């Protein structure tokens, strides 16, 4: 709570790969989306497809899954691990992913109350 | 024996290159400005991969890619 929903994107995804509990890339969403198995959706508004916010907008209208924007692209690689890491800490090949979908969780605490909670404040 | 040397063939064999389609997603769903979609691919029923799944539109027959299962 302490750190704003800003930082928690980067510990509950960095925390659910281990667990293996993603969708990462549009097609994957959209068959966790289609089989009822989302709980948290990701988008990038780098995006200049307009077919892309379109569909993903309306799949996530239709069902009742939580949508969150992270406003960049490239970075996303670094949060969800699409990067070539160096020795000295380094991420040098970076691909950034557009529509990332997470399927569960992992067992860490400091993410359990920061973007967890901005649920009901829509309601 | 000794080695002899004949390569001679009909040309030669191309492998198969697949076709680089891009975002194959948007044609599975038709989405209007309100908000409703609509599914423009056939859905085949199994358990396997049933509820999300499309299967082939051709021209005579609707064919699963997972399933292996075509209707005439
Ligand atoms: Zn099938």
């Amino acid at each position: 709570g302490v750190m704003d929903v800003n930082t928690a994107l980067q510990e509950v995804l960095k925390t659910a790969l281990i667990h293996d509990g993603l969708a990462r890339g549009i097609r994957e969403a959209a068959k966790a989306l289609d089989k009822r198995q989302a709980h948290l959706c990701v988008l990038a508004s780098n995006c200049d497809e307009p077919m892309y916010v379109k569909l993903v907008e309306a799949l996530c209208a239709e069902h009742q899954i939580n949508l969150i924007k992270v406003d960049d692209n490239k970075k996303l690689g670094e949060w969800v691990g699409l990067c070539k890491i160096d020795r000295e800490g380094k991420p040098r090949k970076v691909v950034g992913c557009s529509c990332v979908v997470v399927k569960d969780y992992g067992k860490e605490s400091q993410a359990k109350d920061v973007i967890e909670e901005y649920f009901k404040c829509k309601k | 024996k000794k080695r002899k040397k004949k390569s001679c063939t009909t040309p030669k064999k191309n492998k198969h290159k697949r076709k680089k389609v891009k975002l194959a997603v948007l044609k599975y769903y038709k989405v209007d400005e309100n908000g409703k979609i609509s599914r423009l691919r056939r859905e085949c029923p199994s358990d396997e991969c049933g509820a999300g799944v499309f299967m082939a539109s051709h021209f005579d027959r609707h064919y699963c890619g997972k399933c292996c299962l075509t209707y005439c």
